[PDB]
RNA sequence: AUUAGCAGUUUCGGGGGCGUAAUGCUCUCAGCUGAUUCUCAAACUCUGAA
RNA sequence: CUAUGACUCUCUUAAGGUAGCCAAAUGCCUCGUCAUCUAAUUAGUGACGCGCAUGAAUGGAUCAAUGAGAUUCCCACUGUC
RNA sequence: CGCUCAUAGCGACGCUGCUUUUUGAUCCUUCGAUGUCGGCUCUUCUUAUCAUUGUGAAGCAGAAUUCACAAAGUGUUGGAUU
């Protein structure tokens, strides 16, 4: 949240509160987008992906998050385009905070800015992450890696604390590696899906099966 | 705004071109900026296609 | 005993308090100065900006925190959020000084504007110029109030103006159509008195006249009419910016 | 004569006060520098033009 | 609770290109459906911890 | 549009501030706005007045004289330079 | 942005600190009584250096200004109003 310092929030402590049919009276998200680049890009082109991690378990502000993405989209430009970046952040903010506001003091106190009636109200949309939890996210071509991750570098220091950046062993937003993706390929397995990979594989949820195999191909 | 996004330079509206066409009109002037009536409003009472 | 073992103290406030008086109770409300005013100027800032406190007091200014039955039986409701947002757009709201003058400068600016809106036409292409006019007021020196109205104020001063020397504002043809008898009597009594123009009495066609006025004296002109024939054939109107076929008058 | 352009100017009244002799002074103006706008107006009370 | 594109629709929604124009196709975009994708939901929890 | 509200509707409770007066020993905002006084004035005085919250024996407005009363300025005052 | 030119000078959304010279929060200390606010007086110290000493940058030609290091050695005013 802009007006505090977020110094106040940036460790994950107390249990997680919502939006819901309780928290009502919460602000509307900061990023309200998860769409960076060319979403409408095939699996089949761009075999890289870089991940970007929170070194730290930690909260994540909605603003800093939204901040970051305009360092892999003012740099999503001036290196490749459009055609290289494909982004889903990999991260919301869920969780808020809440603001027992004294401001009302500047001057004297009322008393009601004591801790009698104390529970905050809704102010400041955040996300929750651990080590591991991963905070942004460019499938990509690989003629494209070392002007993605100096976005994502970027985007690091408009996170709190340490950022760690990386490259998978995947051809990005799948399981399987690009060892395992060249079989579907081959093994007549591959199954399109205009960003995703289905992958065919036999099985039984029938009663006598063989369409298992003569559905998708 | 929607429009200038879609992005084919800037114009009919504050530019360069505006520098010699911002405020010369008043130079005192006719009028404070301009005043005119007009009857081609309302076009159902008028009864036109134009 | 004070003196010895503190002397104790008094606290001031420096935060704005727009209040309303419903049902004979005064709630208040907790802002700060340069937002309450903001907020009505359509600079949506969140309401939890404007609000330094969300709550409503009898007084705020002690800090005697109100009633919820004082509350529903005044508002309607309960619910203090709304209320403070009611509060907020309705009642007297207490301002800074550099937030004062800015009216000020405002209304000095709308009175200048005002007049302007028709001025000295020897041809119809000279003055209507805002700047003279201001800076004549500003040199000749008077009162300017948020209480009076910028029309009245600018009618008021103009006259003081007008004895500098300064000639002011020009007239237009609030047109009218009289009837045949008494048509006549109204001419016999309105042509010394007041200017009146394009007369032409006849018999079977009605008699049309002129009454001059800048929109801003038309009810001297109506009033005679009113009192000797009532209201005219019909009563033509005119925009009190221009006269619908360009002002020489002057 | 007067410019191709027709390049004008907004003169105006420092003072209010001091509007007549504005007025006045054009006139003088004149004739000793030779054309302006003072009466004659295509655009506001008066303007100063050149070649 | 909530992110993405995909496909199958269009006598149901809207606007274009294709015979004048559509919903006839094909498009971006509405709605619905199907398979996949993002974050799993202190007052959710099929499972279930010393 | 009036400054204001005589007025007309309407509600509350019977009425809705007339004469006057005013940032007053009564004005939150407020160091109000203007003029003056001072080189400069949150001070003073005179103007303005929808007056947070003035007002007619809860007495309103005025005021000569009077005052160990309250405030401003000027002059006599200069170790209260 | 600074024409142009991210960092001469600034610096978005964003992020991390320090400070105790603001005000709150708290109620540990004091109600066998730390005399409460300002002004005068007087020293001391701190540096987050306004001036001056010495230095380096500048969109520093000169002029004046701006930015920064070392450094707290010496200065840091007269009045109206409150």
């Amino acid at each position: 949240m802009g007006r505090r310092p977020a110094r106040c929030y940036r460790y994950c402590k107390n249990k997680p509160y919502i939006k819901s049919r309780y928290c009502r009276g919460v602000p509307d998200a900061k990023i309200r987008i998860f769409d960076l680049g060319r979403k409408k890009a095939s699996t089949d082109e761009f075999p890289l992906c870089v991940h970007l991690i929170s070194l730290e378990k930690e909260q994540l502000s909605s603003e800093a998050i939204e901040a970051g993405r305009i360092s892999c989209n003012k740099y999503i430009s001036k290196t490749g385009g459009k055609d290289s970046f494909h982004m889903r952040v990999r991260v919301h903010p869920w969780h808020v905070l809440r603001i027992n506001k004294m401001l009302s003091c500047a001057g004297a106190d009322r008393l009601q800015t004591g801790m009698r009636g104390a529970f905050g109200k809704p102010m400041g949309t955040v996300a929750r992450v651990n080590i591991g939890q991963i905070i942004f996210s460019i499938r990509t071509r690989d003629n494209m890696l070392a002007n993605v991750v100096e976005a994502l570098r970027r985007s690091s220091y408009k996170f709190p604390g340490r950022q760690k950046i990386v490259v998978s062993k995947k051809w990005g937003f799948t399981a399987y590696n690009r060892e395992a993706y060249q079989k579907l390929k081959a093994d007549g397995r591959l199954m399109n899906d205009g960003a995703n990979v289905k992958v065919i594989t036999n099985h039984g949820t029938l009663a006598q099966y063989a369409k298992d195999i003569a559905a998708a191909n | 705004e929607e429009e200038y996004l879609h992005f084919g330079e800037k114009a009919d509206s504050e530019n360069q071109a505006r520098k010699y066409m911002n405020a010369v009109r008043k130079r005192k002037g006719l009028y404070v900026e301009e005043k005119i009536v007009e009857h081609a409003e309302k076009q159902r009472t008028l009864s036109k296609n134009k | 005993m004070s003196i010895f073992t503190p002397t104790n103290q008094i606290r001031l406030t420096n935060v704005a308090v727009v209040r309303m008086k419903r049902a004979g109770k005064r709630f208040e409300i907790a802002c700060y100065k340069n937002k309450v005013v903001g907020w009505r100027s359509g600079v949506e800032k969140d309401l939890d900006e404007v609000l330094q406190t969300h709550s409503v007091f009898v007084n705020v200014s002690k800090g005697q925190v109100a009633k919820k039955e004082d509350l529903i039986s005044a508002f309607g409701t309960d619910d203090q959020t709304e209320i403070c947002k009611q509060i907020l757009t309705k009642g007297e709201v207490q301002v800074s000084d550099k937030e004062r003058h800015t009216q000020l400068e405002q209304m000095f600016r709308d009175i200048a504007t005002i007049v302007a809106d028709k001025c000295v036409n020897p041809e119809t292409k000279r003055p209507y110029t805002v700047i003279l006019i201001e800076r004549a007021m500003k040199d000749i020196h008077y009162s300017v109030k948020t209480n009076k109205s910028t029309k009245q104020q600018a009618l008021e001063v103009i006259k003081q103006l007008k004895e500098k020397m300064k000639i002011e504002r020009a007239h237009m043809r609030l047109r009218f159509i009289l009837p045949v008898n008494e048509g006549k009597k109204l001419k016999e009594k309105l042509k010394p008195l007041i200017k009146v123009i394009e007369s032409e009495d006849y018999g079977q066609q009605l008699e049309i006249v002129c009454l001059i006025d800048p929109g801003c004296f038309r009810e001297i002109d109506e009033l005679i009419k009113k009192e000797t024939k009532g209201k005219g054939s019909l009563e033509v109107l005119n925009l009190k910016d221009v006269e619908e076929g360009d002002e020489k008058f002057e | 004569f007067e410019a191709t352009p027709i390049v004008r100017v907004a003169v105006e009244p420092k003072h209010p006060s001091e509007m007549p002799q504005l007025v006045k002074g054009m006139k003088l103006l004149n004739q000793a520098d030779p054309c302006v706008q003072i009466l004659i107006q295509e655009t506001g009370e008066h303007v100063l033009v050149t070649a």
